[PDB]
């Protein structure tokens, strides 16, 4: 995989070397047709995963992410012309080329067979995103968010960083093959029962949970949208990446060492979810809707079973381009609005009526309208969560009826009811609005008609 | 229309003093002089 | 300086280390540590600056006492073996004296007050040598006698170091300080590695020689002692914002950039013999390390800090050039991870 | 112009001299090490 | 819960806790005599802790 | 460590022995890569000294590529001697210890009975 | 010997304790750096001359060659800090903070 | 007070370049900015893509498992072995700790 | 450049000093005539006549030398300085902290020529002299304390490392006596000045930098009638023994040093941009970020000397 | 290539790609045909199985 990985690369020396004008799309008109590159991994006509090569390999569960990480970067850099559009032509060249390296780096992250090298490229992430949030966010905030960001993630992987040395020295390599096909059964001791949760904390920290989550609403709120969109549409993601491919090791303590976690998911899901009932900023809304729909996840690549993974798998995939569309969408109205109130721009349809079409389907993507990968996901996670304990269904179940609330109300009180009266007048779509969002939910529909190619390592 | 907010001078204010987190008497701590010598003379 | 005294002083300063380096016969080590400390102190006073007289004496008493029970233990050992050197044999005492007195020198732990004193009223310049041409000589001892030193005194000095510091740098706002704690920081996971594996202290030193010696040459560039001076490093000069930015984070362990490296090996070396009590804190607190790193790059480049028109002045100017040095030490520096195996 | 003239208007054509001819007698040795290398290896071992 | 509960306990308590400890440990006098007697202190403890683990 | 190795040359930079070992491919990944890292040395330089990043100092950006390239070479020739040292010396001793490191049979699965936790 | 060597070593240690605990003036402090240098010449002496060893009689001398420069060196901080103050009082080098 | 820049305007791009199709502002790179985005982003990744993805064959062999089910199901029903018998690792092979 | 090197191999200022090659001010009034004088006084010892400091002496010492525009200057109007006085944006302060920095480049490239050539030099009002402009300013509402401090902080903390003016010229005419040489002269807003500020001015001078000076240099006070009289004021010069002051003990091996400093400009106004924040001199982070980024986008300016071609350099491929 | 050297830059990635994804097989084809499952024996003039 160094196709999907060498030609990105060399994004960054076009992005610095083309002309001023024409920098914006050489770039994003090369990194679609990388994303074409990206569609030959998915070519899996056998069981076997694809190990490219020793550091290089990519499985069921990474192959359906690389994807999504090289069609972002096209269309970040598509939705961060406008804002950046006012630089002075070499702080673009460098938030083109940041936008580029998160993706090589993510591309890699999850294309990466030794647990360490994930880790390397890990927490190298947190380089790019960091500079992406507090360089050029707007708010005042943006210096304290980006310390959130840094410091929650740092404190939870120096752990993870000396438990995989430690394993290593354990077992005598972190290469995710092999480790897979070796004894390694934790003892259930004192000590064990602190590595896993040392393993498992670092990634339960960047995928919020509900005891860590702060970071996330803070994070988004000031971040510009290209960031936001990375934080919810990959950067969450990388955290329910490692929780799968380290849990293979650390396989008995899980069975019982998991209560604390699922509980603070599922409780967790609630409050998230019901906080976003009565929140007055829609990018706030939004990633609280991210932290209760990933609280799930948590919560099913812990129970472990075949179909929580997939559930998983389908969710992780479904959830980051519906987020980002929703991140997307909530940018246009902050642009011409000029502030992140919900209460303000009221009745949009009125003026854009497109827009809130899009709008429509990203709330119907957001709630589980049935023939939608999203739905299939929950379903499933709701499923297993069921076989754990049937009394799950009522948490999972408080979380449906309020998804339904928040879900709808985004689109009653922004996009629906009377027009405000004159604020700064609104001036109409741009094409480039509009495609930023056709490009999530083309492939969302795409994605619906097949859902074998996101089913994960499970199925 | 938009400016990222760039730090004014209150938010500039605070790393000056010769400690960051002041204490109650550390607070009385005045900045080093810039050329690194001092007025005392008698 | 009559350019005739700049040699010989500079020729001692540099004979000063090469000695203690070169010889085995300790007495020939210890007058290499005695020549350190006779060349640097006119160098220190330069300004002569009423500072300066200050820092001079601190750093000659503290340097003086030490280098006198250095001594004591080579006249000690005299009498426990005939030989003029450390052996397997050496009571504990003995080595426990070199081991305290060697870490005054270098200024570890809870003897890390002078050097922050000293690096404060020292020119930037003399800054650099005291904190990094006068660490090879000490550490060079040190090294030499690892295997005979303590696991456990050597490991209490470095988690001293390690939180002293970075507590340290946390408040201090003048630059020269930041430094002196940093180095007070870095020097503490060095002394760690020393009995375990002391090829690891010498990459965890050069890495920090690669990592300093570019940050002091960036904060005289502008020669702002103060952060608040090199947040306005956007106007004086632009380009160093972006390699600053990073050497800084390199200095704290950040893994994609070269300084992870150093805390990495350490960190595998120390589980690698069982210290997975004392490493674990280690990294832990030097994430505080970090804290105040991000928060100068927060001032010099990430946000842009009001600057006073004369600024304007000193940009019509042609700004004398950062020597070549500052690049060949930024980049090795800041980015040679992919190539780490043949380092170590 | 400039009413202070640069110091480098005119290349120092020493400091080129050096720069090239340096680099290029890096390169003579450093190839040339190689296959000499290259040969030593294989003699000193069986091919 | 959300808000105070959960960003004074976690997140702000480690700010506290550190901000408070550096406030400690570098408010120094400044005077050479307290900061050597510190070394005092320490060449005695070190004489310790290798006499009782002789 | 390493050193007091029987025969270590006490200044050498790489001793002859190294001979024997293969010889570094100039383009190694690695030697390629402290190219690339040096070209960045020259361009980090004429950004700093505010010049035409790309277009200027022609010769010393040539000089800076074949600065690190040079110095590469010939240092991963000695890292390189100095890991075969390390097994020259690592294989040694497994064998002249033999005792210690003994071979071990593993049994079949068939045979070993690890538990078997339900997930359920 | 073995009874006198303890006498000179803790001689050494009341040096130490001295400069390891200023007051005032710190001439005095400089006077007590140099009553260590006496009692490691006068100890280094002593074993050289009860083993014979006179291949380590150098010793010795380099001991008291080096210490004197390092007090001259000393001493100029001295007269450098009472022509800054004129006093030289432990008590006045605090600036540094 | 200090001194600082007065609020910029945003600018009603669609004033001038009625035509604005929000990549940048001189009309000629907007439209060749849409005209490749459009191109590269919908015509040639979402239909050649999707074309590709589709003629995947037998993603992830659920396509042979359909047959080798059929075959099998074929062979043991007619030769009257179980469907699908209830160990797998046959246990004869399985040497089972004796004593316990 | 001048360095160790060059020091070491030959290249001493002592050996290329002369009777005539001294550092000589002349410092009066708004008013003084002092201009012919100063020409004057330059032309009889060859002395390089350096011109009154102005608010684009710095873009004239710099690359093309062509007036800069006042906002890359610092935004400062003696104009405006006169027309509102007590301007709430503060121009006049700004205009007295750049006219600082000015000098300050001024008298170290004074001082780079007269160790470099040897030539002596004649730079009408000095630094040191600057002062009285302010101490006026502070004493009417022109400034207020503060703003007095940070100027004073400036002065300490860069004019003592300069060596002191060889010797000082006072032409001295009463403060009615220069408003009616303002009144002629054209210009309007030189006309209608505070008689009660040029009050302050000359006073200041009167009281505090003939004294100070009167050790530190040799202060040659002269009327107006002295005056327009330059030959008999440059006799007078050529009369004074250069005795009393500082400049004694400038060995060789001192020199150097000082001449590696005004050889830098960069430091030679360092701690002019000194992070104080008073209200006036403040840029402002976006405000400085525009008048910066479009500063360094001027021709021959986005890269050093000698390597933009906009201006017509070559051979940056080899440089 | 001129004026175009500027596109030719991510393309000319992929081929460099694609010939050391080429290249890494290469290295790692022990058991080139030495594997249980895929183990023929080699046709009548064809080289190896897997290139
Ligand atoms: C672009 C310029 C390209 C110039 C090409 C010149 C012609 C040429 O070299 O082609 C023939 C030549 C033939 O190679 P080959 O040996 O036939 O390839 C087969 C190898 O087996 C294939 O190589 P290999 O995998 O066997 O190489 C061994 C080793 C080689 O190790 C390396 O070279 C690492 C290079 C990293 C780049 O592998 C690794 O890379 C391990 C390290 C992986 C990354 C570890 C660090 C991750 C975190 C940090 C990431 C970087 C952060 C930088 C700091 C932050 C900057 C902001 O191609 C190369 O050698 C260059 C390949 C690309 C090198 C990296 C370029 C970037
Ligand atoms: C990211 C790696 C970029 C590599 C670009 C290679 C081509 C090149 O020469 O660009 C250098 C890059 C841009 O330079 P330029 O085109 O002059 O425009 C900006 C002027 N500051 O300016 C740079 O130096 C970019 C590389 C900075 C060093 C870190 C590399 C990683
Ligand atoms: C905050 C987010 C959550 C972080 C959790 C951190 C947990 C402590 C760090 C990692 C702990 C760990 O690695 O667990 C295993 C280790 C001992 O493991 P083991 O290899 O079995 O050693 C005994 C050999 N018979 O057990 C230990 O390492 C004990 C570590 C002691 C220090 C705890 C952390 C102090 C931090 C300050
Ligand atoms: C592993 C990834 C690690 C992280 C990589 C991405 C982050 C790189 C580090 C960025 C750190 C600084 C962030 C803030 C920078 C602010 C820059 C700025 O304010 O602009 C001015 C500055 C200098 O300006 P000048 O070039 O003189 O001309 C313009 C004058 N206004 O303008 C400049 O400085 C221009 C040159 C900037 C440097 C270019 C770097 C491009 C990005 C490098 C990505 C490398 C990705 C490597 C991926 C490896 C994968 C294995
Ligand atoms: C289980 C979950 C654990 C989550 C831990 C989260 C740690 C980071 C949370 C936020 C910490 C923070 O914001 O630090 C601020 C503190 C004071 O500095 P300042 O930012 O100026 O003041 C703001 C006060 N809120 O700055 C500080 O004083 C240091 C803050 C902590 C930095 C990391 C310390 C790790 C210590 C490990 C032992
Ligand atoms: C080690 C990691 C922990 C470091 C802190 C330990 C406690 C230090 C301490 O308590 O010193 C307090 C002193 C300030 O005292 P004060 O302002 O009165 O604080 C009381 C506030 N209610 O603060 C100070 O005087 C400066 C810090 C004092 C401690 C210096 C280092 C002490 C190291 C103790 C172990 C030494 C082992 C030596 C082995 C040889
Ligand atoms: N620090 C200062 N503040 C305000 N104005 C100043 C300052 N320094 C010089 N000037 C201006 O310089 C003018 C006097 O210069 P002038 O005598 O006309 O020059 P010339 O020497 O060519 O005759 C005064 O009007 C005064 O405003």
């Amino acid at each position: 995989m160094l196709k999907i990985i060498l030609p990105s690369l060399m994004l960054l020396p076009l992005t610095w070397l083309s002309s001023p004008k024409k920098t914006w799309t050489n770039v994003t008109s090369y990194s679609f047709l990388i994303s074409l590159t990206s569609l030959t991994l998915l070519w899996q006509t056998d069981e076997n995963y694809k190990n490219f090569s020793n550091m290089f390999s990519s499985d069921p569960l990474s192959t359906p992410l690389i994807i999504l990480t090289a069609w972002l970067l096209p269309l970040m850099l598509m939705a961060s012309q406008n804002h950046l559009k006012k630089d002075n032509n070499v702080l673009q060249k460098l938030y083109i080329s940041m936008l580029i390296s998160l993706q090589i780096l993510l591309i890699m992250t999850f294309s990466a067979t030794e647990l360490i090298m994930f880790y390397i490229l890990f927490e190298a992430t947190l380089i790019p995103t960091l500079i992406i949030i507090t360089r050029w966010g707007n708010q005042t905030e943006r210096l304290n968010a980006g310390i959130y960001f840094l410091f929650y993630t740092l404190i939870g992987s120096i752990p993870l960083l000396i438990a995989l040395i430690l394993i290593q020295n354990h077992v005598g390599t972190l290469n995710l093959m092999i480790l897979s096909f070796t004894t390694h059964t934790l003892d259930a001791s004192w000590s064990n029962n602190l590595l896993w949760l040392a393993c498992m904390m670092a990634f339960l920290i960047k995928m919020p949970l509900y005891g860590v989550h702060l970071w996330l609403p803070k994070a988004h709120v000031e971040a510009p949208i290209a960031g936001s969109m990375i934080l919810a549409a990959i950067l969450l993601k990388l955290g329910s990446y490692g929780m799968i491919r380290i849990s293979i090791i650390l396989d008995p303590l899980t069975k019982y060492m998991a209560y604390p976690f699922i509980l603070l998911s599922l409780w967790g899901m609630i409050m998230t979810s019901s906080i976003c009932l009565r929140q007055t900023d829609l990018k706030s809304l939004i990633a609280y809707s991210s932290v209760s729909h990933m609280a799930l996840v948590i919560a099913s690549i812990m129970i472990q079973t075949p179909w929580s993974f997939m559930g998983a798998t389908m969710l992780m995939i479904a959830h980051g381009l519906t987020s980002s569309l929703l991140f997307c969408l909530a940018n246009s109205n902050y642009e011409r609005i000029h502030s992140r109130t919900m209460i303000m721009a009221r009745g949009l349809q009125m003026v854009f009526p497109l827009m809130a079409t899009w709008w429509l389907m990203a709330s119907l993507a957001n709630l589980a309208l049935p023939p939608s990968i999203n739905l299939m996901g929950e379903l499933f996670i709701t499923m297993s969560l069921f076989s754990w304990s049937n009394f799950t269904i009522i948490l999972m179940g408080i979380n449906i009826i309020i998804t339904g609330m928040y879900s709808m109300y985004m689109i009653i009180t922004t996009q629906r009811g009377k027009l405000t009266n004159h604020m700064i007048n609104l001036q109409p779509s741009h094409t480039r609005e509009l495609t930023l969002m056709a490009l999530h939910m083309i492939p969302l529909i795409l994605l619906t008609t097949s859902p074998k190619l996101i089913t994960g390592l499970t199925m | 229309g938009a400016r990222q907010w760039q730090p004014d001078i209150e938010w500039a204010e605070q790393f000056s003093g010769a400690v960051m987190y002041p204490s109650k008497e550390t607070a009385h701590w005045k900045p080093p002089p810039w050329n690194d010598v001092d007025i005392l003379k008698e | 300086m009559n350019p005739i005294t700049l040699a010989i002083i500079y020729f001692t300063i540099f004979l000063g280390p090469v000695i203690t380096m070169s010889s085995t016969n300790l007495m020939l080590m210890w007058v290499g540590l005695e020549f350190s400390l006779l060349a640097i102190i006119p160098m220190l006073i330069n300004k002569k600056n009423p500072r300066s007289t200050e820092a001079a004496t601190k750093y000659f008493v503290t340097q003086a006492t030490a280098s006198m029970i250095i001594l004591l233990a080579i006249v000690l050992n005299y009498k426990q073996l005939g030989t003029w050197m450390f052996q397997q044999q050496t009571n504990g005492l003995i080595l426990n004296m070199t081991l305290m007195a060697l870490s005054m020198k270098l200024g570890l732990a809870p003897f890390h007050f002078w050097l922050p004193e000293v690096t404060q009223g020292i020119p930037l310049h003399m800054g650099l040598i005291l904190l990094t041409w006068q660490k090879i000589a000490p550490l060079s001892i040190l090294i030499q006698i690892y295997p005979l030193l303590n696991s456990t005194i050597i490991l209490m000095l470095a988690i001293t170091s390690i939180f002293m510091g970075a507590w340290g740098g946390l408040n201090q706002t003048q630059m020269r300080k930041i430094m002196a704690y940093s180095s007070i920081a870095h020097m503490g996971w060095m002394l760690a590695i020393l009995p375990y594996n002391p090829s690891l202290t010498l990459l965890n030193l050069m890495i920090y020689i690669i990592l300093t010696a570019p940050m002091f040459m960036a904060l005289m560039l502008n020669n702002s002692m103060t952060i608040n001076s090199i947040s306005l490093l956007w106007n004086k000069t632009p380009a160093m914002l972006t390699m600053i930015s990073l050497m800084l984070l390199s200095l704290g362990g950040l893994p994609p950039l070269t300084g992870f490296l150093p805390k990495w090996i350490i960190i595998t070396e120390l589980m690698k013999n069982n210290c997975l009590i004392m490493a674990t804190l280690m990294a832990m607190m030097a994430l505080l390390n970090l804290f105040f790193y991000t928060r100068l790059i927060y001032s010099t480049s990430l946000t842009m800090f009001p600057t006073n028109n004369n600024s304007k002045m000193m940009t019509h100017q042609t700004k004398t050039k950062p020597n070549l040095m500052f690049s060949t030490l930024a980049i090795m520096s800041t980015m040679t991870l992919p190539l780490a195996p043949q380092l170590i | 112009f400039y009413v202070r003239e640069p110091v480098n208007a005119k290349p120092n054509w020493l400091a080129v001299g050096l720069s090239v001819g340096a680099s290029v007698f890096m390169w003579i040795y450093l190839i040339q090490t190689h296959n000499e290398d290259v040969l030593e290896y294989k003699r000193r071992n069986g091919l | 819960l959300d808000l105070i509960w959960l960003e004074k306990t976690i997140p702000k308590s480690t700010s506290t806790l550190h901000t408070n400890m550096t406030t400690l440990t570098t408010n120094q006098k400044g005077l050479i005599k307290l900061y050597f007697m510190s070394f005092l202190i320490n060449i005695i403890l070190i004489i310790i802790l290798y006499s009782i683990n002789l | 460590m390493m050193n007091g190795r029987p025969g270590h040359e006490p200044l050498k930079f790489l001793p002859d022995e190294a001979r024997s070992l293969p010889p570094p491919k100039l383009n190694d990944p690695r030697l390629v890569y402290m190219g690339l890292l040096g070209y960045c040395t020259g361009l980090m330089d004429n950004m700093l000294r505010m010049r035409p990043v790309m277009r200027a100092g022609l010769h010393r950006q040539l000089l800076f590529v074949t600065s690190f390239v040079f110095a590469g070479y010939f240092y991963l020739k000695r890292q390189n001697y100095l890991y075969a040292v390390k097994d020259h010396d690592m294989f040694g001793y497994i064998k002249l210890h033999p005792e210690d490191f003994p071979e071990k049979e593993k049994k079949t699965y068939a045979e070993i009975l690890e538990p078997f936790h339900p997930v359920r | 010997m073995p009874s006198t060597f303890f006498n000179l070593t803790m001689a050494f240690s009341l040096s130490l304790l001295g400069t390891l605990m200023f007051r005032s003036h710190l001439m005095s402090t400089l006077l007590c750096l140099e009553g260590m240098v006496l009692s490691l010449f006068i100890m280094t002496s002593v074993t050289s001359l009860n083993s014979n060893s006179m291949s380590s009689m150098p010793i010795p001398i380099t001991i008291l060659v080096f210490a004197a420069c390092e007090a001259a060196v000393g001493l100029a901080l001295l007269v450098k800090v009472s022509n800054t103050y004129g006093t030289d009082y432990v008590q006045n080098l605090n600036l540094l903070q | 007070q200090w001194q600082e820049d007065p609020e910029p305007e945003d600018e009603n791009v669609y004033a001038k370049n009625p035509d604005f199709h929000g990549y940048d502002s001189d009309p000629v790179v907007d439209v060749w900015n849409m005209r490749a985005v459009f191109f590269f982003g919908f015509s040639i990744v979402l239909v050649f893509g999707t074309t590709f993805v589709a003629y995947v064959p037998d993603y992830r062999m659920q396509e042979w498992a359909r047959r080798e089910a059929e075959r099998l199901v074929k062979y043991r029903e007619v030769n009257g072995l179980p469907i699908m018998e209830s160990n797998y690792f046959d246990p004869s092979k399985i040497q089972l700790p004796e004593d316990d | 450049r001048y360095g160790l090197l060059a020091a070491i191999l030959g290249d001493k200022t002592t050996k290329k000093l002369h009777e005539y090659s001294r550092v000589i001010t002349v410092d009066g009034n708004i008013c003084s005539g002092k201009n012919k004088l100063a020409k004057e006084i330059a032309q009889q010892l060859g002395m390089k006549h350096y011109p009154e400091a102005g608010i684009q002496y710095s873009s004239t010492t710099t690359g093309d030398g062509r007036p800069l525009d006042i906002e890359f200057s610092g935004s400062c109007s003696l104009e405006k300085f006169y027309d509102d006085p007590k301007s709430n944006d503060g121009n006049s302060y700004r205009l007295q902290s750049w006219l600082y920095a000015s000098r300050l480049l001024q008298y170290a490239d004074a001082l780079e020529h007269l160790l470099s050539t040897g030539q002596g030099v004649v730079l009408e009002r000095s630094i040191y002299s600057d002062f009285v402009f302010l101490e006026a300013m502070y004493n009417q509402g022109y400034i207020r304390k503060q703003c007095v401090d940070h100027y004073n902080e400036i002065k300490r903390l860069t004019l003592p490392e300069y060596l002191p003016p060889h010797a000082v010229i006072y032409i001295d005419v009463p403060v009615p006596e220069v408003q009616s040489r303002i009144q002629k002269k054209g210009d309007p807003h030189e006309m209608k000045v505070t008689s009660a500020y040029l009050q302050d001015i000359e006073n200041a001078y009167k009281k505090t930098f003939l004294p100070k000076m009167s050790e530190m240099c040799e202060v040659l006070v002269y009327d107006s009638w002295e005056a327009e009289d330059p030959t008999k004021v440059v006799e007078d010069i050529e009369y004074l023994k250069y005795n009393k002051g500082p400049w004694l003990k400038q060995d060789d091996w001192t020199f150097h040093y000082l001449r590696m400093l005004v050889q830098d400009k960069t430091e030679v106004l360092n701690y002019t941009t000194i992070p104080v924040y008073l209200p006036e001199i403040t840029i402002g982070a976006h405000q400085g970020s525009r008048i910066y980024n479009s500063f360094r986008e001027l021709p021959g300016r986005k890269y050093a000397p000698g390597y933009n071609a906009e201006v017509g350099d070559k051979w940056i491929w080899l440089k | 290539l001129r004026e175009h050297w500027v596109h030719i830059l991510v393309p000319a990635g992929f081929v460099f790609g694609c010939y050391l994804d080429r290249k890494d097989d290469e290295k790692l084809t022990a058991f080139r045909n030495k594997s249980m499952l895929f183990q023929r024996e080699l046709r009548p003039n064809e080289e190896v199985t897997w290139k």
